[PDB]
């Protein structure tokens, strides 16, 4: 059973920059008779399913930017993006189908950018969900770099821990930047005793919080 | 049109059996190799197996022989997938894959991808709620979004206006607590297009078959 690696397992750059990225195969998959490598490389953006990019080691598929190129033989394969885009955010696999098959463990392409601080917008209850007794006040934190960012929720000036739910979208491949939603969730009775609620977000592009608030009594 | 349709989400009680399809049309379906592939959540990918549909004739990973069993009926262009005595560790997107056996020797055509969730929890369909923006001094784009909360098993789908609105959607990966999944998904738009027009978020639930559209109005 070949075994197949890639290196390194994450790897981030700059639009237009140059990006290489390496796969080791345990034994050579080179066919003498036909002189073909039997190695692939494949691109799975994320959400989407994989797509082939090269095979033969170096011949480029169908539908794949001249951008990319492969080259190697034997046990030693490179893959070549010459000008990264936005787009190319992605894991990329290498694969041997030299006998049966084998997949690498993975390339993570990031991409890196100028800072953006983010658009921060809050939600207050939908009158449907408190109708069933619930209430969730949503927070969305779009279009930030870098991805470390903090949220914190307070309830008339008082900070709130329990019952927020997080979640972060991977990285945008037409603008580099990432995405979070913040959800603070209570029942109706607690939501309808207090007034203010207020999100705040602490991101590398401020020392000064970004803050978003509304008065439930209010417009 | 090489294409390779897989059947909607499954959800299925351990100890237990899947059996999946994967449809080929474009091409003569015993001209080419089926190939399966997993992929557990945030990891890498992993071959399965594959089929020689002409024949019939199977080979697999060793890991996965005596686990999933490959069958094709040459009649109706379908491959199938069985998982049989099915485990947490089971649970994963499965893909079929066209494999150009005999030349390029790689997966040309990936098919989309199947949901397989193995629980004894319930099938329960999402809560649907609208996200109309509060009272606020934040003024040329405005952001709406949707709430669904409360489903299981993964995955949901969620489109603005049908796929109308596809720039600036953003939908955040779900969050599961307590045997329930919650998700979100925002969108951003021109001040000009709402209210004066229709935002709608279409929400399906194949697991439960529900599909819901959640107008977005104001207030």
């Amino acid at each position: 059973d070949i075994v197949m690696s890639q290196s390194p397992s994450s790897l981030a750059v700059s639009a237009g920059e140059k990006v290489t990225m390496s796969c080791k195969s345990s034994q050579s998959l080179l066919n003498s008779r036909t002189r073909k490598n039997y190695l692939a490389w494949y691109q799975q953006k994320p959400g989407q399913s994989p797509k082939l990019l090269i095979y033969w080691a170096s011949t480029r598929e169908s539908g794949v930017p001249d951008r990319f190129t492969g080259s190697g033989s034997g046990t030693d394969f490179t893959l070549t993006i010459s000008s990264v885009q936005a787009e190319d955010l992605a894991v990329y696999y290498c694969k041997q189908s030299f006998y049966l098959r084998t997949f690498g463990g993975g390339t993570k392409l990031d991409i890196k950018r100028a800072d953006a601080a983010p658009t921060v917008s809050i939600f207050p209850p939908s009158s449907e969900q408190l109708t069933s007794g619930g209430a969730s006040v949503v927070c969305f934190l779009n279009n930030f770099y870098p991805k470390d960012i903090n949220v914190r929720w307070k309830i008339d000036g008082s900070e709130r821990q329990n019952g927020v739910l997080n979640s972060w979208t991977d990285q945008d491949s037409k603008d580099s930047t990432y995405s979070m939603s913040s959800t603070l969730t209570l029942t109706k009775d607690e939501y309808e005793r207090h007034n203010s609620y207020t999100c705040e977000a602490t991101h590398k592009t401020s020392t000064s919080p970004i803050v978003k608030s509304f008065n439930r009594n209010e417009c | 049109q090489v294409q390779l349709q897989q059947s909607g989400p499954e959800l299925v009680k351990p100890g237990t059996s899947v059996k999946m399809p994967c449809k080929a049309s474009g091409y003569i379906f015993t001209d080419y190799v089926i190939s399966w592939v997993k992929q557990r959540t945030g990891q890498g990918l992993e071959w399965i197996g594959e089929i020689f549909p002409r024949s019939g004739s199977t080979y697999y990973n060793e890991k996965f022989k005596g686990k999933a069993t490959l069958t094709a009926d040459k009649s109706s262009n379908t491959a199938y997938m069985q998982l049989s005595s099915v485990t947490s560790e089971d649970s994963a997107v499965y893909f079929c894959a066209r494999d150009y056996y005999g030349t390029s020797f790689a997966m040309d055509y990936w098919g989309q991808g199947t949901s397989v969730t193995v629980s004894s929890a319930k099938t329960t369909p999402p809560s649907v709620y609208p996200l109309a923006p509060g009272s606020a001094a934040q003024n040329s784009m405005v952001t709406l979004g949707c709430l669904v909360k409360g489903y299981f098993p993964e995955p949901v789908t969620v489109t603005w206006n049908s796929g109308s609105l596809s720039s600036g959607v953003h939908t955040f990966p779900a969050v599961l607590q307590s045997d329930l999944y919650t998700l979100s998904s925002s969108v951003t738009v021109p001040s000009s297009t709402w209210p004066s027009e229709t935002v709608t978020c279409n929400v399906a639930h194949p697991a439960s078959s529900t599909k819901v559209d959640k107008k977005i109005v104001p207030r």
